[PDB]
Formats: C-alpha cells, structure tokens, sequence
C-alpha cells in the first residue's frame, strides 16, 4: 500500500499548483535569471492538470517541491554569452542537487544514482525498433525512483526485478500515450525542420511500421496501444494474487499513465491559446631545513670543471663579468642537485671521503631540497634578462632527464646497452649541462657571435662523452652498484658466452655489491677480452675531435684560446 | 632517445581513480571570476600534474605500498625512476604555466612553490627526528603544505581573469588558506577513528609516526603520559605498530579528549569557510551554488 | 634444467622456440626415459614402434607444462616464466609496467596480492590467456592423432590411455 488519508477513460483505462508555480516562478525565472528567457509553456495546465500534479499526485509533502522544480527544469534541459551560459548552467544543476540531497541522502543518492544514470542513458520501419527508443525518452524509471523518493521506497535491484516485468511496460504506456497527444504541432516541426529523419513519436511511424493511416494511427494508439495498455489494464490483476508497502504504490506508479494520458489530452503545452488566461486563474617557519642539505653539498671540496669551462668560452664570446658570475652560480646549483640525487641512487655512503648528504639529513629531506634547487635556478634564469634563456633551460633540461631515465632503467632491470645506445645516453647526461651553459652563453653574448652556435654545441657533446669514458677507465683501472660501463659493454658483446662474467654481475645485483676477490675476477675477464684497450682507443678518437673543433673554432675568431688549450693538457 | 620511461610513472598515477577536489575548486571558483573556458582547462591541467607529483614523492617518503588499493608508483617502477619523473613534472608545469601568457603568473609559481617546500621540510624533520610540533607550529605547516596548491591556483585565476573582479584577492586567498586546514584536520580524524583504512592504510599516520591534531593534544595535555610516548618510539624503531598496539593508542586519545578536541576545531574550520562564502556572496551578488554543494559534500 | 635456472636467476627472458625446447627436455625427460626402456626389455617384435611412442612422450611433456601454466595464472613468486608471460613480453615491447612488476618480484621475495592481480590484468589485455588455450587445444589434437595412429598398427584399442586422456581434460 501507501497513504490515502493524506490527500474506460477516453478510449483508455479498463483495469500542487501553488508551490508548482513557486517552483515555476523559480524555474520560469531561474532559467532566465541565470541562463536566459524561455517559452513553450513548460508545464502550466490549470484545467487538465499541471504535469507534476497528474503524473505525481501522491508523495510525502516535503519532496514534490523539488520534483516540481525538477519537472519545470526537466523540459528546459531538453530545450562571452556562451561561457556565461555554461557557468549559469552548472549553477542551476547545483541549485537542484543541494535541495534534493539535503533531506533523503540515501534516497537522493539512489535518485542521483538513477538521475545521472538516466541522464547519462538519455544523453523506423517495423514495430519494435523505436519502441525501446521511446521507452527511454520518458525516463519514468527515474520518476519511479523519484516516486521512491516521493514515498520513501527503495525497491532493491531484485525487488524491482520481481516487479519489473509488472512495471516495465509502465514506461511503454507512458511514452505511447505521450506519443498520442505530443504528436500535434510536433509532427509539423518535423515537416518544418526537414532535416530530422524518422519521427520521435509512435503515431507517424505507423505509416511505415504498420502501413497504417495517421488518423488510424492516433486511434491505433487509442486501440493498439489499448491492446498494449489493456496489457496493463489486465496485468495488475496477476501480481495481486501471485507472488504478492508499495502494492498500492505500484498502482499509483501505473496510475501515472492515466495521469500521463490526462495531462497530455488538454494541456496548453499542446494547445497554447488558453495560456494567456491560464495564469489568470492562478497569478491573480624558515629556510633552515630546506636549505640545509644544499649548504652541505655546496661546502665540500670541488674540482671546478663547470666553472673553468665557462671562462674557456668567455674568450670566444666575451660577456660582461656580471653575467659570467651568474652562469657560474647556475652551474654549481644545477650540478649540486645532480650530486645529491645521484648519491641516493647509488646507496653511496661517502663523497670524496666525507659523508654524503643523505647520510646526514636523510633520504627524504634531501629529495625535497634537490627538487627545490630546480625552482631556485629558474629564479636565476629569469634574472638573466632574456625571454629565450627560459626556453633553452626547459627544452635542455628535459633532455637531461630523458638520458637519466634510461640509465636508471638499465641499472635496475639488468639489461646491457648497445654501444650505439650507451653513447647517446651520455650525450644527454654529461653533455646536458655543458650544452645548456653553451647555448645560454651564446644568446646573452653582446651582439656578434653569429656563426658559432652549431660548432660550440657539437664540441660540448664530444667533451661530455670524454669525461664519462674517462671515468669508466679511471674507476675500472684504479661496478660495486652494478653500473654498466664502456669497458663492460664490449666484453658482453665480444664474448656472448662469457658465463663467468655474467654471473658476477648478477651476484652484484642480488647481494648489493661485489667484494675485493670478485672485483679482481671481473677485471681479469676484461683484460683478457680487450675492453681496457678499446676504451683507450675511444678516448683517443674523442680527443682527436676535441682538438679539431678548437682549431676550427680558432679560425673563425682569429684569437687563439690558450685557456682552453691549457685545460686540455690538464685533462690528458 | 624517446621517453618511454620518464612518462611512465607520470602516466600510471594519472590513470588511478581520483576523488577530484582541486578540479571542483577551480570550476566552483569560476562563478565569481568568469574566466575564458580554454584558460580554465589549462589551470586544471596544472593542478593534476602538480598534485600527482606530490603523491609520487609522498608515498616514497611514507613507505606506503598502496594507493587507492592499487599498488603505488614506487613498487611498479622502482624508487629511483619515480623520483626522476617527479622532478620532470615541475619542469612540465613550467612549460604549461608559460603558455598562460602572463609574466606575473610566473612570479606566483616560483614564490608559492617555495612555501610548498618550506612546509614540507618541517614535516619531514618532525617525523625523522621525533620532535613534537607545537599546536601553533603544526597549524603553520599545514597552511603552507595543503593550502599551498589552493593558494597557488587561486592567485593565478585572479591574474588571468577579466579585470572587472580584481578586488577579491585578499578574501579569496583567505578562504583557500582556511580550506587547506580543514582538509588535513578532517583527514586526521578520518584516519584515527575507523574511516581512512584502505586508500592509504589503517592509522597509517601512526606507522610513520606522523603527528596529527589529535596526537599533539594528548602529548601536550598529559606531560607524564609515559605509556603513550613509548608506543610512538616503538613505531619509530620497528617500522610500524601492530593491531594490538594501535588499539591502545586510540584508548589514550579518547581518555584525554583528543578526539573531541578535533570535532571542535574541524567545525570551526568549516564554519570559517562558509562564513567567508557568505561575505563574497554579498559583494559579487551571484550566490555561488557550486561551492555550497561542495561545502555540503565536504561535511 | 640448466637453462631454466639461468633464465630465472639472470632475468633473461626466453623465446617461444627456446622455451618449448626446454620443457621438452625437462618435463618430457622422465616420460621419454621410461618409454625407451620398456621397448628394450619387451618381447622383441615391437621395435618399429619406438619412433612414435617417443614422439608421443615428448608431446605429452609439453601438455603437462602448458597445463600448469594455465592452472597457476587463472586461479610468479620466484620470477618463473611461463607460456602466457612470454607472449605478453613479446607482443608488447613497450609494456613498461609489466617489466617493472617482474623486477620487483626479483628484488624482494615475491609479488604481493595487489601486485599479482595487476599481472593477470596485463596478460588478459594482450590475449596471452587466450593464446595458451589455443596451444593446449592444439597439443591435445596431436596426442589424439598418435593414439589413433598407434591403435591402427598394433590393432589393440588402448582404452587405458583414452581414460587417462579424458582425465587430463
């Protein structure tokens, strides 16, 4: 049942205007207060019944006030200014949810889990085709959840499925009866708007569905939809004494069709003229821990490769002393961040004898300072007073991170690089910082310096590789974290079945590092298969190209660079 | 050559389900500022990448194996690769910030992100070293760690908006700072009682000895609670607290009113949020119903 | 067995050709050994049979290893490779998530429950589970051809084998 005390039809049926106006005078204005003026007389019907009243007569008198608002808003949803409309839209569909959810949150969720579900779901030559298309249009299943919200019901998915066959053709009859009386001018709009293909109303489809007549189709909806509605006018008898809180509600749920029939036969929504008197009837805290790790790493002994490189190019590009000091500050900060992070991804307990930053301040607080150092440098690349150095900084630091991403992949997974692949990785890690300072020194170099760009950025690539190949030679001659090196790649390629060598490398990847007896065994294998000799050949080839670039560059400037030449002799 | 590993921890965590708050904050703050739609879809991409980079590093410095049930990013791609990808994201937002065509949007980004790391530095110090924050110091930190992203986005919406609403920056930033406090204080309560248990873990703040508004009160109201300080020290020396130990920790918090104290401050935060919302509704004169439903969902 | 321990410890992903050669000499080793030993100590006449009976024994070794693969994945700890996993790692050369989950297993014991569900998600998205049922159906066809063939020559319907074949399904 439900609550009663609270309160054949036209060839069919064998078997709240005040707040509605308030909801209208809200919605009839809200859609124009926020969105814009509207028309078409949404639901006003003082004689045949306002759409909400006839369709939804019974509900606890605390809900319909929003279903009224929903109902007035329902048709209008199917109905700089663009963005103003857009922002106005999302405001009305929040004027509703707040009012809706503010009372029956579980039902409202269920309603929203059906409203949005229906909203998402909602957003002909033979009988069956458009019927299911038409069933969705009414979205009455959600109005049944609104009736569940109207009478505090919660028919479970199976509780529905028990009654669903009894209540499925509800929304079939609702739309078909809607198809009857909505036909009118809507059929002409379908002739007025010629584009539209096949009619969203069952009446005209019987022309190609049943090969029937339009007036016959109207009475067909009167009598075949009657055969289809006596289906309901005979059905509810079955469930009354079959498997059968909501029993009279089920009747009211089915009584929405006579109301749907009712509302539709004589509403101004379909016959306007009365509307000019329809209303007449009615209306008449400090940087002490962030900077900590940075200060420690910027206090340890250094060698000065990055700074000596800048004074080297200052001869060929001549920059003011003010600028050169800034670029040396960027070089230090951008290199200290690399040292802090790389030591983490080496589990390295020491740095040049002294303890590492992560062994004093911790792993977590060191990453925070390292990530912040990138932001600090970008404050310095903006003090260089040039809009292009910022672009160089961002496009050249991405290359640096791409190279490091590949280094961390091979080290962890355990696969060997190809010599072609490995030499490109070091062209972007150790050559990334050299390329950055070269391309930033050129752009802020006072005038001239036009025909340098390609030659100065190619020397840096060769110069970056030389340092890393040197380190591989230096470290190996006189793997503890199982890092691939130029000597080791050769051995694993020249000797594809050196099982002993491949065994020690896996042992380092499991235990966490080799020992003295095992490290000598690795070095013994490398000497026996070349490696050392090959690395000394690549250092010779790379160093031949460095001198040629310097000599070639010294021909386009005239001035011989003795600062670069002296540093070269300290690099042999 | 080719990224294929840099954008691998940054595309895994984007796929994971979100409870989007910042996107709703930007979309609900546009009713007062009315910003062109193309610009709004840019200020929402900055929010995702900036917030996603935070989660990557947060899980690394929590040793959390899970995130929204699904595995964390440092368990699928390792710890070293995740850190490298997190650093890249700040550089990516830099490119994204530049294409907003405003030279002062840049000064906001560098200035605001300095405070986002200042607040994070104190949190890590208090956790690693066990130093107990005072109530005043704790509230300062959460204002520059959680309200840091809200403040950053709020001041960038103002700068790139039509100038007919340029006299709001003071109040709109005040709302963001209070709203930052309400989120972490709400999280602390939803972590201690029974609520947040699967997204990140059951009483996970206890495991990493993370301090909360409840715990600070208990440690300050009772100077001679030797039982409580021993459990927390056990957490700091044995990875975490087993189920019997965590149950005792709660028993000491309801015995000093720490849980009832949180329900007193939490309401005040929400109150201030709603209070400011009424104020800006009388100036602009367009009742912000997008933020009022958000306020309701927040409760 | 030497190849299996090499791939597992060193992480070297096998190839479709090399994985089937291995399981033919590891699981099909005991079947082959007994098959060739009953032939030798039996009444002499039946020596034109060793070729087919060894071929059946080698195929039966494969079916008992591929069956185990589609018994442990449907419903990884020591980074053991399998017929489904090899396909996913070959069909998808840029599946970085899968190659990262496996490396986690090698570094710290075995995969946890949440990490193991993800592994099954990548194998279903590449059709690796579908592929295994194709090979298992193919191999079972080969066995049925052999029993039918050996039945015709010797003239003795082997009903003991046929029940065992039906037991394997």
């Amino acid at each position: 049942i439900l609550n009663s005390t609270l309160s054949d039809i036209a060839g069919f049926c064998s078997g709240h205007e005040h707040l509605a106006n308030e909801g209208s005078l809200r919605c009839r204005t809200d859609w124009e207060q926020f969105i814009g003026p509207i028309e078409r007389w949404g639901s006003c019907n003082p004689w045949e019944g306002h759409f909400g009243a006839v369709v939804l007569p019974f509900c606890k008198p605390e809900r319909l006030a929003v279903i009224c608002y929903i109902f007035e808003y329902a048709f209008l949803y199917d109905n700089y200014r663009t963005v103003r409309s857009i922002l106005g839209t999302k405001q009305i569909q929040s004027k509703m949810l707040l009012e809706l959810l503010s009372i029956d949150a579980p039902r409202a969720e269920v309603v929203i889990n059906s409203w949005k579900e229906m909203i998402s779901t909602t957003a002909f030559n033979n009988l069956e085709e458009y019927v299911d298309y038409r069933i969705i249009d009414t979205g009455a299943p959600f109005v049944d959840m609104l009736m569940r919200f109207g009478m505090g019901i919660m028919l479970t998915q199976e509780e529905q499925k028990r009654i669903e066959p009894i209540v499925k053709p509800c929304y079939a009859a609702l739309g078909l009866a809607n198809d009857y009386f909505s036909f009118d001018i809507e059929w002409e709009e379908f002739q007025a708007e010629s584009d539209k293909t096949t009619m969203t109303n069952a009446v005209w489809l019987f022309m190609q569905w049943e090969n029937l007549n339009a007036e016959q189709a109207k009475r067909r909806v009167q009598e075949v939809t009657k055969q289809y509605e006596q289906q309901y006018l005979r059905n509810i008898a079955d469930f009354a004494a079959g498997e059968g809180k909501l029993q009279t509600y089920l009747k009211a749920q089915g009584y929405q069709v006579p109301g749907n029939v009712a509302w539709s036969l004589r509403c101004p929504r379909y016959h306007p003229w009365l509307c000019k008197e329809a209303a007449s009837l009615l209306h008449q805290l400090g940087d002490e821990h962030l900077l900590g790790p940075a200060e420690y790493i910027s206090s340890l002994p250094s060698k000065g490769v990055r700074e000596a490189f800048i004074d080297g190019l200052n001869v060929w590009l001549v920059l003011p002393d003010h600028r050169v000091n800034q670029l040396k500050s960027i070089a230090q900060t951008l290199h200290n961040a690399s040292l802090m992070l790389d030591d983490i991804e080496d589990h390295s307990p020491l740095r040049r004898g002294r303890p590492s930053t992560h062994m004093i301040f911790g792993t977590e607080q060191t990453i925070n300072s390292a990530n912040f150092l990138l932001i600090d440098v970008m404050e310095k690349v903006r003090q260089l007073d040039d809009p292009r150095c910022m672009d160089i900084y961002l496009e050249e630091m991405r290359n640096l991170f791409i190279g490091q991403s590949f280094d961390l992949y091979w080290t962890r997974n355990g696969e060997c690089p190809s010599e072609e692949q490995y030499l490109d990785m070091i062209r972007q890690k150790t050559g990334g910082l050299f390329r950055l300072l070269t391309r930033m020194m050129v752009q802020i170099a006072p005038v001239q310096q036009k025909g340098l760009e390609t030659q100065l950025a190619s020397l840096s690539d060769v110069l970056g590789e030389f340092f890393q190949v040197r380190d591989d030679y230096k470290n190996l001659t006189e793997l503890d974290e199982c890092k691939f090196s130029y000597p080791l790649i050769h051995a694993l390629t020249s000797q594809p079945k050196n099982v002993q060598l491949r065994g020690i490398l896996q042992q380092s990847r499991s235990a966490g590092g080799l020992d003295v007896p095992l490290k000598e065994t690795v070095l013994s294998h490398l000497r026996q298969a070349g490696s050392i000799e090959y690395t000394e050949a690549k250092m010779g080839e790379l160093m031949e190209k460095i001198t040629d670039s310097v000599v070639s560059l010294e021909g386009e400037t005239g001035s011989p660079n003795w600062v670069v030449r002296l540093l070269i002799h300290r690099l042999k | 050559l080719g990224d294929e590993h840099l954008l691998g921890p940054a595309e895994y965590i984007s796929s994971l389900p979100s409870k989007g708050v910042r996107e709703a904050f930007i979309d609900g703050l546009n009713v007062w500022l009315v910003l062109p739609d193309h610009r709004v879809n840019q200020l929402k991409s900055i929010a995702q990448t900036l917030h996603n980079a935070s989660l990557m590093l947060d899980d690394i410095e929590d040793h959390s194996p899970l995130r929204r049930g699904r595995p964390s990013t440092h368990m699928i791609f390792g710890t070293e690769q995740t850190i490298n990808s997190a650093n890249f994201l700040l550089i990516d937002v830099m490119e994204k910030v530049r294409q907003l065509d405003d030279p002062r949007c840049m000064d906001i980004y560098l200035e605001e992100m300095r405070n986002l790391f200042i607040g994070q530095s104190f949190d890590l110090y208090w956790t690693r070293n066990g130093e107990c924050p005072s109530e005043e110091q704790y509230l300062d930190m959460i204002r520059q760690k959680t309200g840091g992203l809200f403040r950053l986005l709020t001041r960038m919406m103002v700068q790139i908006a039509p100038v007919q609403q340029k006299g709001l920056e003071t109040q709109l930033a005040s709302l963001s700072d209070v709203l930052g406090e309400f989120f972490q204080v709400r999280d602390d309560y939803k972590n201690l009682t029974e609520e947040y248990t699967g997204q990140k873990g059951f009483c996970e703040d206890l495991d990493e000895c993370k301090f909360s508004y409840p715990l600070i009160h208990a440690l300050t109201s009772q100077p001679k609670n030797v039982q409580l300080r021993g459990i927390l020290q056990q957490s700091r020396s044995a990875g975490g607290l087993d189920v019997p130990l965590k149950e005792t920790v709660l028993s000491h918090l309801r015995q000093a009113g720490s849980i009832e104290y949180t329900e007193a401050k939490m309401g005040e935060l929400m109150e201030k949020i709603t209070d400011s919302v009424v104020s800006l509704e009388g100036e602009t004169g367009s009742p912000n119903w997008v933020v009022r439903l958000l306020i309701h969902r927040l409760k």
